[PDB]
């Protein structure tokens, strides 16, 4: 529903925290992080 | 204590709260008010950014008026035994009379002109 032409700016960021501050993004579309699990796992 | 305020009043002023079943997302709205005869750009930051929307994520507020910002907290699966972890955070400075950037002013804004205020989330059923 909600977004922006240009938006989530902020990276590469590494400090010690009491709960680590996050630059509150309009909507959130890619959750946690990318990986290389894929149809399942192992089978190689 | 060391602790003081930013130039802008906030409403709710202590914590944000979040009323509802976690089921589905909570919208909780924050009023930004200037007090000043100056022109302010906002900020805001949170401790989770998966799971805590900000709709406008930021801005810049005029003399005397009022800015209300949407928080859209996400559905998770709370517990009675468990405390609340999760954070607000709004960071202010003052932007000039003149400019078409609001990225420009928090550039030449300086560690120690940066004002900030912080808010836990609470959480709370319907109990009906």
């Amino acid at each position: 529903p909600l977004g922006s032409d240009h938006w989530g700016k902020g990276d590469m960021s590494d400090e010690d925290d009491e709960n680590e501050f996050f630059d509150a993004p309009e909507i959130i579309t890619m959750p946690e992080n990318l990986g290389h699990k894929r149809t399942g796992s192992h089978h190689h | 204590g060391s602790d003081h305020e930013q130039i802008l009043v906030l409403d709710p002023p202590t914590d944000l709260k979040f009323k509802g079943p976690f089921t589905d997302v909570v919208t909780t709205n924050l009023k930004l008010r200037n007090p000043s005869d100056r022109k302010v750009c906002f900020k805001v930051k949170t401790t989770a950014p998966r799971r805590y929307c900000v709709r406008p994520n930021s801005g810049i507020i005029d003399p005397g008026s009022t800015v209300t910002v949407s928080v859209m907290l996400q559905p998770f699966d709370y517990d009675p035994n468990e405390k609340s972890k999760h954070k607000f955070m709004v960071q202010t400075i003052f932007a000039p009379p003149n400019t078409s950037d609001m990225e420009a002013v928090w550039k030449e804004a300086k560690p120690d002109e940066l004002m900030d205020s912080k808010l836990r989330c609470v959480f709370e059923m319907p109990n009906e």
